[PDB]
């Protein structure tokens, strides 16, 4: 995010971050209860990629985060990765996340829910801060 | 200028 | 859900 | 180049996919909504993580970071995907695995 600000840590609890193998964080996602997250499908996570739940600073070897194995990978089946269209992907969990103060769920809407334009939203990450 | 993020 | 034990301050 | 070690978080605008299309043409489609050209944006590495919005005390997921700017233009708005375009998927998704 560029412009943004530094989170309060835990703050953003659903907030997971999609690691490779070699601990290098490529994407965000959101946990939707302990078994399951939420990403991009354009991600293009797999079963060797890794869910962190529970982290503020990235550089930190303090935190009690979860690093979470990846047992199925459901890329919904409407995604067009040529329009970028219907990005979304879901992430079953081989073991639950333990729910805490700073692992816990997003809620989902309905599909007839209305947002308004300029309605104020927020969005979070760990994406570059200077392009 | 579109990308993926 | 949706709701954090730490609240975010924005 | 900057990668914060730190979670970031930003507040931002929805947009009207009609408006949004003034930026991205015919790019915008049904299952996309439009966030931001309000002095922030998402840029690489935001991708897959949260647009969440608050009403009635919590947070709900309204759109997910998918693509935008080139070069993260704080002037142009981002794309996300849709999550109420989506949301039917996913509850399927769950309750059958």
């Amino acid at each position: 995010i560029v412009n943004g600000e530094e989170a309060v840590p835990g703050s953003w609890p659903w907030q997971v971050s999609l690691q490779d193998k070699t601990g290098f964080h490529f994407c965000g996602g959101s946990l939707i209860n302990e078994n399951w997250v939420v990403t991009a499908a354009h991600c293009g996570v797999t079963t060797s990629d890794v869910v962190v739940a529970g982290e503020f600073d990235q550089g930190s070897s303090s935190e009690k985060i979860q690093k979470l194995k990846i047992a199925k990978v459901f890329k919904n089946s409407k995604y067009n990765s040529l329009t970028i269209n219907n990005d979304i992907t879901l992430l079953k969990l081989s073991t639950a996340a333990s729910f805490s103060q700073t692992v816990s769920a997003v809620c989902l809407p309905s599909a007839s829910d209305d947002f308004a334009a300029g309605t104020t939203c927020v969005t979070t990450g760990w994406g570059l801060t200077r392009y | 200028g579109s990308w993926p993020w | 859900c949706g709701v954090p034990a730490i609240q975010p301050v924005l | 180049a900057n990668t914060p070690d730190r979670l970031q978080q930003a507040s931002l605008p929805l947009l009207s996919n009609t408006n949004c299309k003034k930026y991205w043409g015919t790019k915008i489609k049904d299952a996309m909504i439009c966030a931001g050209a309000s002095g922030v944006s998402s840029c690489m590495g935001d991708s897959g993580g949260p647009l969440v919005c608050k009403k009635n005390g919590a947070w709900t997921l309204v759109g997910i970071v998918s693509w935008g700017s080139s070069t993260c233009s704080t002037s142009t708005p981002g794309v996300y995907a849709r999550v109420t375009a989506l949301v039917n998927w996913v509850q399927q998704t769950l309750a059958a695995n």
